[PDB]
């Protein structure tokens, strides 16, 4: 509903709420009614006498610009404009469509530690297969190569002059001295160059169990011209079999200077590696994002679970189980590419907190998400349109500004222009000035007055004293103090005072409402600005909150177990907190401590189901209501008792959703006395 | 705010690495390491002892050994003030052996003079972090056992003990345990906390305790984000200064968010056998990605003067690696405040500062003013952020006369008088003399602040506002200024109101180096005083009333803290004699309660703490009576004592004397909610055969597992009833209670006779064999402290005696023993419904 803080001009009604509306007809206000009545919820305006052509919300709206000649537009509209309103979100439908024929640039960055010897043996004869598999998706592909080991300093590698020459543990074998990063091959469409340049690489080794490849990826991002990236799809395969060093590890080597992310390549070697630490994971993640490079973490089975956590930090990255000899590189790359292209993340660039950009996603295969922080969809087919309902809420009447929406991993962007629709376009200015006593001017049906006059019709001059007959009308009843003692009558309306105490606004028609008198939660009125606002004894909540002081949420409920039932079916939950019956405990009621084992009294049930005995006088199905037998073992309480035949029935009783219902699994190897 | 930067003292040195590590030393000396300054062949790292008086630094004449060290000396430092000790370690001693160059640590312990010192599992880097215990230095090896970690605790230069975790499937490899270390005091007994910033890839921090001589790891916590590097720095904080540690701070400088970098978390000490868990997280400013917030941690003691320990946290990555430092206050609830109190930025100090805040040290006074000083490290610079004394201002406005005379206001030469008193006080204790602290204060007085056309003006300005400035000492100072009313007032409904708001500027202390006082950030900067008009409710007489208050916890027997969470009291207020103006009722109640709502008059209320409720402002009619339900919220973890003393008294603008009925107090019993569950267990011998040919001795056991699922540690008295004899024949021989958890308790036995003599017919009626068919013994075990969330297996064991077996109609008999948990009902109670499980029984069935 339209809650109004003493509004007195058309645009103030829009600032004062998302559902509020203004009406322009002159008949809408009588002598005893304040101009604030112009602002209320739309049906009440219709009931009072407003009309569909006399009303002006104004609704937040969008304009979409598109190119007719542009075929297979991967991200449309090209640019949009929003006449945003505070609180009332605008919506517009950005459409995504997967295109064909977009080439691929593949850079292969590999660990050269001693455990990667066989992987390096297999990779050096893989360039042609990788390039052809790139061509099997889209034509005109390119490949590259890159290598890392670790920083050339203790503890990470021993600095003895003999061991620096030959760091690999097998002394007999011939191996290259340690290095941080070496750029090996330029991005080319020739397989011969790949099989030539890579073949000159030799194995190496460090001392520590992690490796430095985070700073190699940081250099592969920092050196665009040397690597050879086009403005096309860029892939970065990262092949490791163990963990990585990251920022902070350099203190053991007396290194404390941060990695700066600039291109420090000299003669294809990352010289000056020891004067910089390792980068943080956030450095790599952020820098790859601002260059449209998509990491493919080819990691071994033991490291998969560790590397999955990077994807929460790095969108447009994929992790795949790499074999112990990197035999499945091509299949892993293809699967990662399919996952990357089907998983279309659609996210904006950073924007002021005054904008609450929100996405509704109508994905393709029947799934739909609501109020997600970023657009989410999966299984995006080729040439199958997808729709994202971008919901943009302002709360400010923002100054005209702009942000960019982008489909992550793609250069295509949507420019969004945003403008304050808070101004009013009332046509009443054409009316004669006689209505404003010849002093003010009439717009939206209210006689707006200059600095020299005040009042509903500019009847009261700012220099003249207030008439007693006008002051006497600012009372609810004979017992009410003038303006409730918290204001003054100015031309028949209470000009409210302000309170030196923090946050105490005084408002309402007779200056009788204070925003601090509602009942408190955690010592704050309505829980503070973060939960709701006070209207002289009544609390209005933001969406997602309810109750007398907005202390009770209506969303992201903690009542719900992962099976989507309230308190596991054995308790109501008032105000997001489950309330239980009997000896059940918070929060999800999953287990009951203290209640004795009921196994001894369900023997009457287990005696029938698993053994298929006939009725016990009373029918078996009615003898054991609310229970099911499982064909597979189940987890929970274990029990053993004696049956009617004197045999040991060893069974388990897993509790499930609802009240007094379980699953029973009984051992078939019956033993009897 | 408190830490000074306008006149910050600075040390410069062209030494490579100068400012990497700083520790304060007793007096006015600071030891600064330069872990990269080369001074000789194969020698890098030297100590620089810096003095406030000399304004410079000279190297400590240390006799470094000749074993091709490259110690990187000064990378780690430690010190204590009583006795005077200081520890310097070189983590990286490059021992170039025949095949490999190992890295070990070498350690220097100094006394009062920095002249000569002792110097006394490869790859260990023994002195990566250092601490001085009450028996010697504590050295941390980040690289022991394949970079798993560990520490060496030294009692003497010849004897030491290694401390680390138990090894489980190489999960602790590369963890770097000992990358940070700290000492926690438990009843003045030394205990250890260690950090592993690389654990797996998420991080880990653990506590080590001296449980019966040996060092064991009892609790540990883990980090969330990969690469956040959780555990880089540790800081044990004793917030309350009682002599026991309260919190451990765990820094994760590389936590990554879209607009933030780095976080620190608060982990209060676990109580009893409870699991250790975090409860808060701290963050730097937004828009400062890669700020490395939480790289440096230190204890500054009490900075603002409130007896609660405060922490400073380094953020050297902010503003393009020019860095910042964050000050966090400790809170009275044994916590740390979620938001920083001060940020010091290297930009505002000097353009030359890089990596500002990479090192911190605090705990001692170096300026000899009596205030703790913080020393901060930077690349080639060291600064002394001296803590400035905190000044609070108490303003007393006393209108004379106390109320506006009737003839002065009733319908422009009319006048009044107000006395304003500004009193400046120190929140901290220090060595500054009287008269040294000078402050310049400017304040504004506003008559009818918040209203247009104010009803009163000042005499010396002839308008409703006055600004005044003066230089004030640390003592009571007063000045009196007259007031005027420019008009008559025909609506005397609300007083004249005076507002005072001020800003304080502290003059620099010339003797101590231009140190300035600072006004407290939480000090009340706005003061309001009411100048009420005279009333006329009578034959021109002065107003008076007989206001009284009574209230009762009606239909309420005892207050249960654990539930329900809300209780409300029927407060009634009665007035007699004459009308009362602006009646306010103040409720004084323990800190653990809070105020929610007031219901049924224009009745509105605002919040030993206090709560003032406005009973129908401005007036409360003749002979009126009002009843309302002041609703309070009781904390779940509250501790109100044995009884809670609510105290409320009423006041009015008439300022009548404190009659005996104007104050009411009524203590109600406090009865802490506990929830204890006792149950049998499956291992109990629930069934046996029948044996009647000859008597036998067979052992059987009933385990009445006891748990505490509430949030109160309580003393319990636990009782078993065990059959011992039936028909003059023993069923049990010697029932021996046993506890497997070794908790301290004592047990005894008592025997009592059966309640019924009809054992020949009760068996015919039912096959139950308990203390109503047989003689039973009573084993009572007293436990003085049963803690929170702890369980023990109270078990009974003894040999059954088949000397009484009765061949009744039922082919089975039941030996029943019942265990019920008695507790002092005067203080403790069970919750309704769920409290039926305080007792349990176990039956041993005997049949074919
Ligand atoms: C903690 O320290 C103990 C020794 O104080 C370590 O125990 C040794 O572990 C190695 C691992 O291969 C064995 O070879 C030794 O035989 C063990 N020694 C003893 C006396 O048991 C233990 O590994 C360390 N654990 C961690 C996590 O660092
Ligand atoms: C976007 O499309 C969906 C159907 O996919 C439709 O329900 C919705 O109304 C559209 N958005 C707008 C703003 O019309
Ligand atoms: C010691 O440090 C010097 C200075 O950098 C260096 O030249 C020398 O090789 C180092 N010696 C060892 C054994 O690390
Ligand atoms: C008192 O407050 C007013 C308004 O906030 C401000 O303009 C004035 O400067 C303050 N007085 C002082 C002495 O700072
Ligand atoms: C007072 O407490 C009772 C019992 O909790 C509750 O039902 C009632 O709503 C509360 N408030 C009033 C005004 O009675
Ligand atoms: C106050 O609460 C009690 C119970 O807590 C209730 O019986 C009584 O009616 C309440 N008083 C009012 C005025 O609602
Ligand atoms: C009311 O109680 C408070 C509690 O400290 C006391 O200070 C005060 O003197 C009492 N009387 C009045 C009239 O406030
Ligand atoms: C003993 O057993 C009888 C029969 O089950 C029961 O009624 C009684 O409560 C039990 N306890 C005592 C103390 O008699
Ligand atoms: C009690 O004994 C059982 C079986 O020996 C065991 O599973 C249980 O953990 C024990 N209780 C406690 C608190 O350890
Ligand atoms: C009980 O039986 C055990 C084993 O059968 C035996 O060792 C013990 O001496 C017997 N008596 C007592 C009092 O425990
Ligand atoms: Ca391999
Ligand atoms: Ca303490
Ligand atoms: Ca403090
Ligand atoms: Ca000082």
């Amino acid at each position: 509903e339209c809650t109004k803080f003493k509004v007195s001009s058309c645009r103030e009604c829009i600032e004062s709420g998302p559902g509020c509306t203004w009406c322009q007809k002159l008949n809408f206000t009588g002598p005893g009614d304040p101009d604030s009545i112009r602002c209320d919820t739309r049906p009440q305006l219709l009931m009072r006498g407003c009309a569909a052509d006399d009303i002006m919300d104004p609704t937040s709206l969008a304009e979409t610009q598109e190119d007719h000649n542009g075929g297979q537009k991967q991200l449309s509209p090209q640019k949009v404009t929003l006449y945003l309103r505070p609180g009332q979100a605008a919506a517009f439908n950005v459409t995504f469509r997967r295109a064909k024929g977009y080439p691929i640039d593949l850079y292969y960055l590999m660990d050269l530690s001693y455990s990667m010897l066989d992987d390096l043996r297999n990779v050096k004869k893989l360039g042609g297969d990788l390039l052809r598999a790139l061509n099997e998706i889209t034509e005109s592909g390119r490949i590259g190569f890159g290598s890392f080991v670790d920083k050339t300093v203790l503890p990470f590698v021993n600095t003895h002059p003999d061991k620096l020459r030959n760091p690999c543990p097998n002394k007999e074998k011939e191996c290259q001295p340690p290095f941080a990063f070496r750029h090996v091959l330029k991005l080319t469409n020739n397989s011969n160059q790949f099989q030539t340049e890579v073949g000159k690489q030799l194995i190496s080794g460090n001392l520590d169990a992690p490796e430095g490849g985070l700073d190699a990826m940081m250099q592969v991002a920092a050196c665009p011209e040397e690597i050879g990236w086009r403005n096309v799809t860029r892939l970065l395969v990262f092949a490791t079999d163990d963990g990585f060093h990251f920022a902070g590890d350099g203190k053991l080597g007396a290194i404390l200077t941060p990695n700066d992310g600039r291109c420090h390549l000299e003669d294809n070697l990352y010289k000056r590696s020891n004067e910089f630490d390792y980068p943080s994971v956030g450095q790599l993640a952020h820098k790859l994002a601002e260059n449209n490079i998509q990491p493919i973490f080819a990691v071994t089975s033991r490291m998969v679970k560790t590397y999955e956590k990077l994807t929460e930090i790095i969108p447009k990255s994929a992790v795949g189980e790499l074999s112990e000899d990197s035999s499945n590189v091509v299949h892993l790359i293809k699967n990662a590419y399919n996952k990357l292209s089907s998983r279309v993340f659609l996210d904006h660039n950073a924007l002021p907190d005054t904008l609450k950009v929100t996405y509704d996603s109508f994905c393709s295969n029947g799934v739909t998400h609501r109020n997600q922080p970023r657009g989410d969809c999966d299984g995006v087919q080729i040439n199958v349109p997808i729709t994202f309902q971008v919901k943009v809420t302002a709360t400010e009447c923002i100054q005209e500004q702009s942000f960019v929406i982008r489909a992550l991993g793609f250069t295509d962007i949507v420019t969004v222009q945003v403008l304050p629709q808070c101004e009013c376009r009332c046509r009443d200015q054409s009316r004669d000035r006689s209505l404003c006593h010849g002093k003010g001017f009439l717009e939206c049906g209210i006689c707006r007055c200059d600095t020299g006059y005040i009042g509903k019709n500019c009847e009261c001059q700012t220099q003249g004293r207030s008439s007693q007959e006008l002051e006497g009308s600012c009372r609810k009843d004979n017992n009410s103090i003038i303006c409730s003692g918290l204001g003054d009558c100015v031309c028949g309306q209470c000009l409210c005072h302000t309170s030196d105490v923090p946050g105490k606004l005084i408002y309402g028609q007779y200056c009788e409402c204070d925003t601090i008198n509602c009942e408190r939660y955690n010592g704050q009125v309505c829980g503070g600005p973060g939960r709701g606002l006070c209207f002289c004894g009544k609390c209005r909540c933001h969406p997602g909150f309810e109750g007398s002081a907005c202390q009770c949420e209506r969303t992201t409920e903690g009542c719900l177990n992962p099976r989507r039932v309230e308190c596991s079916g054995r308790g109501r939950c008032r105000c997001n907190v489950c309330e239980c019956h009997s000896g059940y405990q918070l929060p999800l009621c999953q287990e009951c401590p203290g209640c004795p084992s009921p196994c001894g009294k369900y023997i009457s049930c287990a005696e029938c189901l698993k053994f298929e005995k006939g009725p016990f006088g009373k029918n078996c199905s009615a003898a054991c209501p609310g229970l099911q037998l499982s064909n597979n073992p189940v987890k929970g309480r274990t029990c053993k008792e004696r049956d009617s035949e004197g045999c040991w029935v060893a069974y388990t009783l897993e509790q499930q959703d609802g009240m007094d219902r379980y699953l029973i699994y009984v051992d078939e190897s019956r033993e009897c006395v | 705010f408190n830490l000074d930067t306008e006149n910050a003292m600075t040390f410069q040195e062209n030494a490579r690495g100068f400012g990497q590590s700083v520790v304060q030393l007793q007096g006015s000396r600071v030891v600064v390491g330069a872990p990269q300054e080369i001074v000789a062949a194969n020698q890098r790292g030297s100590l620089y002892q810096c003095d406030y008086s000399t304004g410079s630094c000279e190297p400590i004449r240390l006799q470094v050994p000749v074993e091709a060290v490259n110690m990187s000396l000064g990378l780690s430092l430690a010190a204590t003030t009583s006795p005077p000790q200081l520890l310097a370690c070189g983590p990286t001693v490059h021992q170039t052996c025949s095949e490999n160059t190992y890295v070990k640590g070498l350690c220097f312990l100094f006394g009062s003079n920095l002249r000569q010192q002792p110097q006394k599992h490869e790859m260990s880097q023994e002195g990566f972090s250092a601490a001085i215990t009450s028996n010697g230095p504590l050295l941390s090896t980040v690289g022991s056992y394949d970079w798993a970690g560990g520490v060496f605790l030294y009692t003497s230069k010849e004897k030491s003990t290694f401390i680390n975790m138990t090894r489980v499937d190489s999960d602790m490899n590369d963890a770097y345990l000992g990358y940070a270390a700290a000492i926690i005091l438990r009843n003045r007994v030394q205990s250890l906390v260690l950090g592993a910033p690389r654990y797996q890839h998420i991080g880990l921090v653990a506590m080590f305790r001296q449980n019966t001589g040996m060092w064991e790891s009892n609790a540990n916590v883990k980090g969330t984000q990969i690469g956040a590097y959780f555990g880089a720095s540790l800081c044990s904080v004793d917030v309350d200064s009682n002599g026991s540690t309260d919190l451990v701070l765990i820094g994760a400088p590389h936590y990554y968010e879209q607009t933030r970098g780095g976080q620190v978390s608060v982990c209060p000490l676990p109580r009893g056998r409870a699991r250790w868990q975090c409860d808060a997280v701290l963050y730097g400013e937004q828009g400062q990605p890669w700020g490395r917030f939480g790289a440096a941690l230190t204890v500054l003691g009490d900075v603002n003067g409130d007896k609660l320990t405060d922490v400073a946290i380094g953020a050297p990555g902010e503003e393009d690696n020019r860095g910042a430092v964050y000050l966090f206050h400790g809170t009275s609830g044994s916590g740390i405040s979620p938001s920083h109190s001060q940020r010091i930025a290297g930009s505002k100090l000097s353009p030359r500062l890089q990596y500002f805040g990479q090192s911190l040290s605090g705990g001692q006074d170096l300026t000899m003013d009596g205030l703790v000083d913080l020393t901060v490290g930077a690349q080639g610079h060291v600064l002394l952020l001296r803590s400035q004394p905190v000044l609070r201002v108490k303003a007393i406005m006393e209108f004379n006369p106390r109320e506006v005379a009737r003839n002065v206001f009733e319908c422009g030469k009319e006048a009044g008088e107000v006395r304003v008193c500004l009193h400046v006080q120190k929140s901290t204790r220090d060595r500054l003399r009287e008269g040294q602290i000078q402050s310049v204060v400017t304040y504004d007085l506003a008559l009818d602040s918040g209203r247009p056309h104010s009803r009163a003006v000042f005499n010396e300005t002839k308008n409703s506002t006055r600004r005044q400035t003066q230089v004030l000492g640390l003592t009571q100072t007063c000045e009196t200024l007259k007031l005027q009313l420019p008009n008559c007032i025909e609506d005397p409904v609300s007083p004249i109101v005076l507002r005072l708001n001020f800003s304080l500027v502290g003059t620099p202390l010339s003797a101590f180096g231009n140190l300035r006082p600072v006004l407290a950030e939480d000090a009340q900067r706005l003061f309001t005083a009411l100048f009420p008009f005279e009333k006329n409710c009578g034959n021109d007489n002065i107003c008076q009333d007989d206001l009284s208050i009574t209230f009762s916890f009606m239909s309420l027997d005892c207050l249960v803290v654990g539930g329900p969470r809300e209780f409300n009291v029927t407060v009634t207020v009665r007035n007699d004699g004459e009308d009362s103006y602006r009646t306010q009722v103040t409720f004084f109640f323990p800190l653990d309660l809070s105020y929610r709502k007031v219901s049924t008059w224009r009745l509105a209320c605002e919040s030993l703490k206090s709560t003032s409720c406005s009973i129908n402002h401005p007036i409360f009619p003749e002979n009126s009576e009002v009843t309302f339900n002041i609703t309070f919220d009781v904390d779940s973890k509250a501790s109100l004592g044995n009884k809670l003393l609510l105290k409320a008294n009423v006041t009015s603008e008439n300022n009548m004397p404190r009659t005996n009925k104007t104050e009411f107090q009524l203590e109600l019993p406090v009865k802490y909610a506990v929830y204890m569950v006792v149950t049998s267990h499956g291992v109990s011998t629930k069934y046996l055969n029948f044996t009647a040919s000859e008597n036998t001795s067979r052992v059987m056991q009933h385990q009445y597992q006891v748990s505490n699922l509430g949030q109160r540690s309580l003393p319990i008295s636990l009782v078993f009833l065990v059959p011992v004899r039936l028909n003059q024949t023993v069923i049990w021989d010697r029932p021996q209670v046993t506890f497997s958890e070794n908790l301290s308790s004592t047990c005894h036995t008592k025997e009592r006779l059966p309640s019924h003599s009809d054992f020949l017919a009760e068996l015919r009626k039912a096959p139950v064999v308990n203390c109503s068919i047989a003689v039973c013994q009573r084993i009572q075990c007293d436990i003085p402290f049963f803690g929170i969330q702890e369980e023990f297996n109270a078990t009974l064991k003894g040999n059954l005696s088949f000397d009484w077996y009765i061949k009744t109609s039922h082919n089975h008999l039941l030996i029943v023993s019942t265990a019920e948990i008695l507790f002092n009902d005067s203080v403790f109670t069970l919750l309704p419904g769920q409290g039926a499980f305080v007792r349990s029984q176990t039956e041993t069935k005997v049949e074919p």
